RNA sequence: UACAA
RNA sequence: GGAGGUGACACAUGAUAUA
RNA sequence: GGCGACUUUCUGGUCUGUAACUGACGCUGAUGUGCGAAAGCGUGGGGAUCAAACAGGAUUAGAUACCCUGGUAGUCCACGCCGUAAACGAUGAGUGCUAAGUGUUAGGGGGCCCCUUAGUGCUGCAGCUAACGCAUUAAGCACUCCGCCUGGGGAGU
């Protein structure tokens, strides 16, 4: 029984990732939209990931959770679905994604 | 006046809410003070009198 | 067409059930122009519903086509190399039309001799949610609700 | 009648006429003795056929409502500085006018 | 059109 | 309105002159 | 060519004002001598990321590619070498003269504005141009010196 949580929201063009922990960080409940047999383009839409946290969710209450943060990240299309959604499961709602500064290099651009 | 890279009070002002240096477009400061500025503000985030990422 | 939508024809109401499905029904069964056989299939028709499931022939066919109208369809779509079959909501003329195109559609293949008998057993099937026509509606929502995360495109 | 456009646009030939500038009301004086719709292109160059639509408005009543109303100048300077007296502000160029009048 | 194949 | 910086499935080929 | 976290040390140049000083001591510059992106080469280190070659997976009539998954040299450092780029403003250097308007960088003078230096942009006369355009940062008007051109290919062989 733990009340007291942080939802991480992974979101990319090709998936969505939902993990559900407390703030010491270790998790409870995991989903994503594979995990609910999407492939492909369907793994990626707005709906497919609302979908993934509404099942995280439901995991993580079952475990007795009732207040949990956000923590979203990446440009993945699935944020607003995936974050209104864990209102939508009884959650209540008390951005990291990375930046360098500089850093390393990265991939060449594609010539699709 | 010299800007002091201690006056932490001062350099607030010119930092955003994330900790990042505000473009002087935006504060209306003029080019030799943005200079002064920038180097006070890196060198108080150096001295952890001013965060760099908060 | 380009310039814009075309104003639709209204019918009259058939003269036995006052009904103007009834009349753009006679219309899907009519071939040729020929509507004086189209008119006598329909209400020989509704005279074996009528006795073969003991009430109004009116009640059972409003009941066989609310069994058979889809309310999720989907369209072709072409989208940079891959074919998508959106999933999108019929409107509610477009509902009827495809209620009455499949009950005439799929009573026009059942094995009964005469199309009067055809028409009865597909209207009495369909108020029974079963038949050739309901089940072409099922496999549309089948398809459709298979596409349900496609509805972002337009 | 003596007050000209802005310095930012003033013409550099209107120094002798010439916040904003003034123009030299002492020097109007002495030239002035010395001296409302579209400007139709070729109404001067073009009165071979302007003419036509001249004669034409005198002898339907859509043509003759804008003939009526028609029969910043650049165009009526270069129909008569071709063929070989005007108020001059200091933005309107001076080096064209056979009497240039520098007031506002 | 005159050719080429 | 016009510039300068910035960023953002697959489809092969078609003889010479004269035209 | 290039140079972008901050600190210290060593060090080059430019700009403004002044008018102490020297008194034409200047300009250009063949030969020469140096610096010179990236790739590349040698010796020795280092090796995160990215990534020629290469491997596999796709696509395709084929695909020695484009796309995907990996991946070596290399990319980094030191010391040598190489001496080439659309190394471009496709505009050699110096000096003076020739409308304006308007931004911006570093100064100065006077009463935020006016004047004035030196840069850096845009617009725009005269003039120039084959045109496009250039136009006090000239591609205008002049004088000095250097480099270079003389149809295309062959051939920068
Ligand atoms: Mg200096
Ligand atoms: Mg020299
Ligand atoms: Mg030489
Ligand atoms: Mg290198
Ligand atoms: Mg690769
Ligand atoms: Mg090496
Ligand atoms: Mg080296
Ligand atoms: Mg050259
Ligand atoms: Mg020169
Ligand atoms: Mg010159
Ligand atoms: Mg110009
Ligand atoms: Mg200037």
């Amino acid at each position: 029984n733990i009340e007291n949580g942080v939802a991480h929201i992974r979101s990319t063009f090709n998936n969505t990732i939902v993990t559900i922990t407390d703030e010491f960080g270790n998790a409870l409940s995991w989903s994503s939209a594979g995990a609910l047999g999407f492939k492909g383009s369907k793994k990626s839409t707005p709906f497919a990931a609302q979908m993934a946290s509404e099942t995280a969710s439901k995991s993580a209450m079952e475990h007795g959770l009732k207040t949990v943060e956000v923590t979203v990240k990446g440009p993945g299309p699935g944020r607003e679905s995936a974050i209104r959604a864990l209102q939508s499961a009884g959650l209540e709602v008390t951005d990291v994604t990375p930046v360098p500064h500089n850093g390393c290099r990265p991939p060449k651009r594609r010539r699709v | 006046t010299h800007i002091d890279y201690k006056d932490t009070e001062l350099l607030k002002r010119f930092i955003s809410e994330r900790g990042k240096i505000l473009p002087r477009r935006v504060t209306g400061t003029s080019a030799k003070y943005q200079r002064m500025l920038t180097t006070a503000i890196k060198r108080s985030r150096h001295m952890a009198l001013l965060p760099y990422v908060k | 067409p380009r310039k814009g939508s075309v104003p639709k024809r209204d019918v009259l109401p058939d003269p036995i059930h006052n009904s103007k499905l009834v009349t753009k029904l006679i219309n899907k069964i009519m071939l040729d122009g020929k509507r004086g056989t189209a008119q006598r299939i329909l209400y020989s028709a509704f005279d074996l519903v009528e006795q073969r499931s003991g009430r109004d022939a009116l009640e059972v066919f409003e009941e066989a086509i609310n069994n058979i109208m889809p309310v999720l369809e989907v369209k072709a779509r072409r989208v940079g190399g891959s074919n998508y079959q959106v999933p999108v909501e019929v409107r509610p003329e477009r509902r009827t039309t495809l209620g009455l195109r499949w009950l005439v559609n799929y009573a026009r293949l059942r094995g009964e001799k005469t199309m009067e008998d055809r028409l009865a057993n597909e209207i009495l099937d369909a108020a029974n949610n079963t038949g050739g026509a309901v089940k072409k509606r099922e496999d549309t929502h089948k398809m459709a609700e298979a596409n349900k995360a496609f509805a972002h495109y337009r | 009648v003596h007050f000209g456009h802005q310095t930012r646009r003033w013409n550099p030939k209107m120094k002798k006429y010439i916040g904003i500038y003034i123009i030299d009301l002492q020097k109007t004086v002495k030239k002035v003795d010395e001296a409302n719709q579209r400007w139709l292109g070729g109404l001067l160059t073009n009165y071979k056929t302007i003419s036509k639509r001249i004669k034409r408005i005198s002898e339907l009543k859509k043509e003759y409502d804008r003939l009526i109303k028609f029969l910043k100048e650049r165009n009526a300077i270069a129909e008569a500085r071709k063929l070989n007296v005007g108020i001059v502000d200091t933005n309107c160029d001076p080096d064209e006018i056979d009497y240039v009048i520098p007031a506002n």
